[PDB]
């Protein structure tokens, strides 16, 4: 029937294109009085809206007056609620003041807003925060409607989530601040995530106070709900670049994108419930003097174009098509993803560093660490799928494993792992207090100067611009001439572990393998430091290990547990880690690793990096405070 | 940043002789240097990467060697398909600075610079400008020092020297220095000379003309 | 919450519940029953009642409608 | 196979944001290796490296241009959109997006022309070519080799392929397209040429011509040669 | 030591142990027999040595750090 699209937004869009929208939107001959109109509220005052409503009601009892604006205002929401309670008309809130979610709505009111509710916003922001492993949050509410329900939902989400969440004191902004009783509260806030549940002007004032009192840093990530960013044409300058704005709509989902959907839902409800009420457009005569089978609460189940646009008891889209965007550098909303009805469809899974949020931020303390798959080091595992999250002890590693060889798609799953390097980076970030970007990319193995072929994590850390790497490998020639390793925290060197009568590597059975010790599988892992060391020391032994090259570390362990592998030459730490879990203590380390190579594990740093001194001091403090025995007892668990 | 000081572009090597592109380095000592070759209008094609291996579609005569700070590109057989500017781009440090450009040519050309200065016609004088163009042609040495001496005064800062592409038939160059002046400035001066200091010309040729 | 500036000079249901709770602690009326049939304001009434009971280090038995 | 294509606004005013796009097909940008990297080369100078993005979607700009250089990519459409604000005449260069991997050979693309200038190709008067003929006299080539050249001055569109006597004397030893235009100060260019013709041709009923076919603003001006 | 001067590449990768004359056994330093010794249970120690710095940097052996002041020597040869 008649679709009164009262667009009260400030933009003067051509309303002539709205009359011809009946064709593609279910053009049926059942509605007779299809009086499609469109107005443009210029003056932003309740009086103009009241006059427009009273004029439209006199126009042959116009029913179903869909209203929408461009800026969310608390006055327009209350006015539309009063209109829907008095006139009892199924209004459809599209955007602006028509979509301002309130705390407690009227039961008889048919205010059907489009977008996400406060609980849905809390859920999606909790998902976004847990996808980046951010548990230190600070909730700040205000006097606007929707604070008690919001804090209740937050407390409920924290209770069921058993992965740890720093619940700091909630700051209330119900009263006006005078910079005498709120600065002390804002100073105590030390969490990274800053939940700012306020309005536009209040958020601007909070950002101004943070910039004037020295609260804006490279670690404070402000998050605002859809109430703050309720528009796509006005962006203040106080908000820095990187403000996560979870808005229910953007420039893609403009007014015209929802007008057609609302008209389709309305005409579908009319065609469905027309057999009950013949005269559907029955409203009051005018504004002077003036639910059984109407169309008031019978349009909360129309599924338009497959979208789950069902309304709740108060009226709100249960599964909206909200788009989560952030703030770019040139005062524009840069899209990073959206949220589907099933789960969170985060397009930009890699969170940017954002070393400079605002213009006056010269501090750059964002680093990056690269790690690979190693047997003696942290074992690569998967994230716990019982809650799609993990714990703080398991640092989420950004994996890069592909599905197939011919395919180019790389799964950037946020899997968490625990181990030696994980604890190293944890204690480093706890003592040195720096930010890192850890990622586990599928690479090769240890690279060296063989035909200038650099692969694996070694090839990555050889070049500059790389901060550091948790992988502390054996000391070599090229890996020490290219980059400057830190102090070796361990003294384990290269030795041999035969799976009794031998004297290590000084036995005469290696120089002449013809009579004694016939040539067997004596090779090490392909492209390893031991190969280079032997080639530099013994050419014939290197040729023998090359012509008898074995498989990886796991196959070497399987062969050692079987008995076919004679000897396994590697670092003493790896040999001790392997012997710590022997299946009967069969293989024994013949000679420790201090008479053959006497190497160590040095952190792969950058040549001429300012963080080298800090890493060296951190290592000397960690191995110079009396916890070396504790580390040896915790990591090395050799019982045999 | 790693200051890359490539050999000057004025390196002419005839067909058959060896080419030694001396692209020096800076205090930051590196180990990998990828050589490239940018032709006329085409894209720079990588010939030898890391100065140790060859790429697909690169002849075997392009050999690279050198360590420390002195890196050279040994060209065994110089052919006609080796035309183009050569650069020494390193991927070792963070700033991937390029080279100066190695322009190889044939040092076999005996010509005489065609010094012919042309005064502006009356059509240009009606607008209000007067651009004298001392056109040069048929000269192999690009290092041409044209000295505009208008009324016994060396002009500087108003010479529009535009170098052209070297031809393959005669292997020469052309130069058209534009004397950017106006009608009022042209009416003040009387004699306009064009003294070009060229290597082949022993005596400086000074072509002058009188107005009217 | 929903009304920014809305005051009155008449005791609402919350003040009545507070007065009832104050009269209950005088005669040691801890285990009481609530027969509130209304829903809209009855929900807030029973919420205030149970919160005050929890603040009195006790808990009622019937606070539901 | 590995194919590259560079697109973007050719003529754009300075102090704005470009719309560069590096379209490609066959490979990706987050496929454990091959990525993309922007490389520009100004006219008359060497190439310049601004920034590049790796497979793990990490950004790293240049210290000297750490005010507007913002690199961005997309894995759904396989496009590389570069945003450079506050541009000027010094940023006029041919941007390239080639391979920056340690593989056998890095692949390079054709490239797009990006001329940053405030003037337009269809300007009022600073874009129209001004043919300036040079009548020969008896003081320079009275006994040597004669020469004639039509001088084009105060024209913005440098794409002016003047063909001397199309199908008549095009192969008479001319280098119009070979001589690069000289960029003047007032956002204009200036090119010249040379012709190897004997002085006796001017008298033996042989008058040359200069048909300026300027495709920038479609100006088919024609000026004859006289003495 | 890293605050004033720096170090070089370590050449002798060794540790720190106790010399016994084999309560006859000492089973390290974590045992309470030597962790909190008496006036007549002080072993050999060298003043201004590596062991002194190790006892000073320790956080749980402060009660033993003061007890070692009785048998401080000028060199290791005396001990």
């Amino acid at each position: 029937l008649n679709i009164a699209v009262l667009l009260g937004h400030s933009h003067d869009v051509t309303e002539r294109e709205l009359r011809n929208l009946w064709g593609p939107e279910q053009a049926t001959g059942l509605p007779l009085d299809v009086n499609v109109v469109a107005l443009l509220m210029n003056r932003t005052d309740p009086k103009s809206l009241i006059t427009h409503v009273c004029d439209l009601m006199s126009g042959a009892r116009i029913h179903g007056l869909v209203f929408g604006d461009d800026t969310d205002q608390e006055a327009v929401a209350q006015m539309l609620d009063f209109i829907s309670s008095q006139t009892f008309i199924p209004i459809l809130g599209i955007h602006g003041g028509a979509s301002m979610i309130m705390a407690d709505k009227d039961p008889t009111s048919t205010f059907f807003q489009f977008g996400a509710s406060i609980q849905q916003q809390a859920t999606v922001m909790l998902k976004i925060m847990q996808d980046y492993d951010w548990h230190v949050f600070s909730l700040v509410t205000t006097i606007f409607p929707g604070y008690r329900d919001f804090i209740s939902f937050i407390k409920t989400t924290v209770d069921n989530s058993f992965v740890g969440w720093d619940m700091q004191n909630v700051i209330t902004l119900d009263t006006s601040f005078e910079d005498a009783k709120t600065q002390v509260q804002l100073k105590k806030i030390h969490s990274s995530v800053i939940l700012l549940y306020c309005s536009k002007d209040e958020a601007v004032l909070i950002l101004s106070e943070a910039r004037s009192l020295g609260l804006t840093g490279y670690d404070f990530f402000w998050i605002v709900p859809s109430l703050v960013s309720g528009n796509t044409e006005l962006i203040p300058k106080e908000f820095p670049s990187g403000l996560i704005s979870v808005s229910y709509d953007d420039w893609d989902y403009s007014l015209e994108a929802r007008v057609r959907d609302g008209l389709g839902i309305l005409t579908t409800a009319a065609s469905s419930m027309l057999e009950k009420f013949s005269y559907i457009p029955e409203a009051k005569a005018s504004c002077y003097g003036q639910p059984l089978h109407t169309l008031h609460q019978f349009m909360v189940n129309v599924t338009w174009d497959g979208k789950d646009l069902s309304f709740t008891e108060e009226g709100y889209q249960v599964h909206p098509r909200l788009v989560v965007i952030v703030l770019n550098k040139d005062r524009e909303w840069e899209k990073v993803g959206k949220w589907e009805n099933q789960t969170l469809s985060l397009r930009h899974a890699v969170w940017p560093r954002y070393k400079s949020f605002s213009d006056c931020e010269p501090d750059d303390n964002h680093l990056s660490i690269v790690t690979l798959e190693e047997a003696p080091f942290v074992i690569v595992e998967d994230i716990d799928p019982l809650t799609e999250t993990c714990v703080r002890n398991t640092v989420p590693c950004r994996k890069f494993v592909k599905i197939n060889n011919s395919t180019n798609e790389g799964m950037n799953v946020k899997k968490c792992c625990k181990g030696f390097c994980i604890d190293i980076l944890k204690k480093l970030s706890r003592t040195v207090k720096f930010t890192y970007d850890l990622y586990l990319v599928t690479n090769g193995k240890h690279g060296k100067k063989v035909n200038n072929v650099w692969n694996g994590m070694i090839g990555e850390v050889v070049y500059q611009r790389a901060v550091m790497a948790v992988g502390s490998l054996t000391i070599n020639e090229e890996r020490s001439e290219v980059v400057d390793f830190s102090v070796p925290f361990v003294e384990t060197g290269i030795s041999v572990m035969v799976s009794d009568q031998v004297t290590g590597l000084s036995d005469k059975k290696f120089q002449r393998p013809h009579d004694y010790s016939p040539p067997f599988r004596f090779g090490t892992v392909p492209n390893g430091s031991t190969e280079r060391n032997i080639r530099n020391n013994y050419p014939y032994m290197h040729q023998y290990m090359t012509r008898f090259n074995q498989r990886g570390v796991e196959d070497a362990l399987v062969s050692l547990k079987t008995g076919k592998l004679d000897a396994f030459i590697y670092d003493a730490a790896v040999l001790n880690y392997k012997a710590g879990r022997d299946e009967g203590c069969k293989l024994v380390t013949i000679g420790s690793g201090y008479i053959f190579a006497s190497t160590g594990y040095g952190i792969a740093l950058q040549k001429g990096s300012p963080w080298k001194r800090q890493i060296d001091l951190a290592l000397l403090q960690f191995v110079g405070d009396g916890e070396m025995e504790e580390l040896e007892t915790l990591w090395l668990t050799g019982i045999c | 940043d790693i200051q890359m000081t490539q050999s000057p572009a004025s390196l002419s090597v005839s067909v058959g002789e060896t080419v030694t592109i001396t692209c020096r380095a800076s205090e930051n000592i590196y180990s990998n240097l990828a050589w490239y070759q940018q032709k006329q209008g085409k894209s720079p094609q990588l010939l030898v990467y890391a100065t140790t291996n060859l790429a697909d579609g690169v002849p075997s005569r392009f050999s690279g060697s050198g360590s420390g700070t002195q890196y050279s590109l040994k060209i065994n057989s110089l052919q006609s398909e080796d035309f183009g500017s050569y650069y020494c781009q390193h991927f070792w440090g963070t700033p991937w600075t390029f080279g100066g450009g190695t322009k190889l040519e044939i040092k076999r050309t005996v010509a005489a610079p065609s010094v012919f200065i042309f005064p502006p016609s009356d059509e240009q004088l009606k607008s209000g400008t007067a651009s004298v163009v001392c056109l040069l042609n048929n000269f192999y040495p690009r290092e041409a020092k044209v000295q505009w001496k208008v009324d016994n005064a060396l002009q500087s800062g108003n010479s529009q020297e535009s170098v052209t592409e070297q031809d393959s038939k005669d292997s020469t160059y052309s130069l058209s220095s534009t004397l950017t002046l106006s009608k009022a400035d042209y009416e003040k001066h009387k004699v306009y000379a064009c003294e070009v200091t060229h290597q082949g010309l022993s005596s400086p040729v000074t072509k002058s003309f009188n107005r009217g | 919450s929903i009304h920014l500036s809305f005051l009155r000079t008449v005791p609402p249901y919350s003040h009545q519940s507070s007065v009832w709770f104050e009269m209950m602690r005088v005669y040691n009326w801890n285990h009481i029953i609530l027969l509130v049939s209304d829903d809209h304001e009855g929900r807030a009434a029973q919420k205030r009642l149970e919160t005050l009971l929890e603040e009195r280090e006790s808990k009622a038995e019937k606070v539901l409608q | 196979q590995v194919t590259l294509k560079e697109s973007g606004p050719g003529i754009l005013q300075p102090s704005q944001t470009l719309s560069l796009t590096c379209s490609f097909s066959g490979f990706s940008l987050s496929s454990s290796g091959v990525g993309v990297g922007w490389i520009r080369q100004p006219s008359g100078k060497g190439l310049e490296w601004l920034a590049h993005i790796w497979w793990d979607d990490i950004k790293r700009y240049n210290p000297a241009l750490k005010s507007r250089l913002t690199i961005s990519k997309d894995t759904s459409s396989s496009q590389v959109f570069l945003k450079i604000a506050s541009v000027a005449t010094a940023d006029t260069a041919t941007y390239y997006c080639t391979r920056m991997e340690t593989a056998w050979f890095p692949y390079w693309g054709q490239g797009t022309l990006v001329t940053v200038s405030a003037k337009r190709a269809d300007a009022r008067t600073v874009a129209a070519p001004s043919v300036f003929i040079f009548p020969p006299s008896d003081e320079q080539l009275k006994s040597g080799t004669a020469s004639v050249v039509c001088l084009l001055n105060n024209f913005y569109p440098r794409e002016a392929k003047v063909q001397w006597k199309v199908d008549n004397a095009l192969q008479s030893g001319n280098s119009q397209e070979s001589v690069t235009e000289q960029d003047s100060k007032d956002s204009t260019y200036s090119l010249s040429s040379t012709l190897t013709l004997s002085k006796a041709d001017y008298e033996k009923h042989k008058v040359y011509a200069c048909e300026v076919t300027h495709q920038g603003l479609s100006s088919p001006v024609t000026k004859s040669f006289n003495r | 030591r890293a605050q004033y001067i720096e170090f070089s590449k370590p050449f002798k990768y060794q540790g720190l142990t106790i010399l016994v004359k084999k309560e006859e056994r000492i089973t390290g330093i974590n045992d309470p027999r030597l962790r909190n010794p008496s006036d007549k249970f002080i072993y050999a120690t060298v003043k201004q040595s590596s062991v002194d710095i190790y006892f000073r940097r320790q956080v749980e052996l402060s009660t033993m750090y003061r007890h070692m002041e009785k048998h401080n020597y000028e060199s290791a040869a005396e001990a």
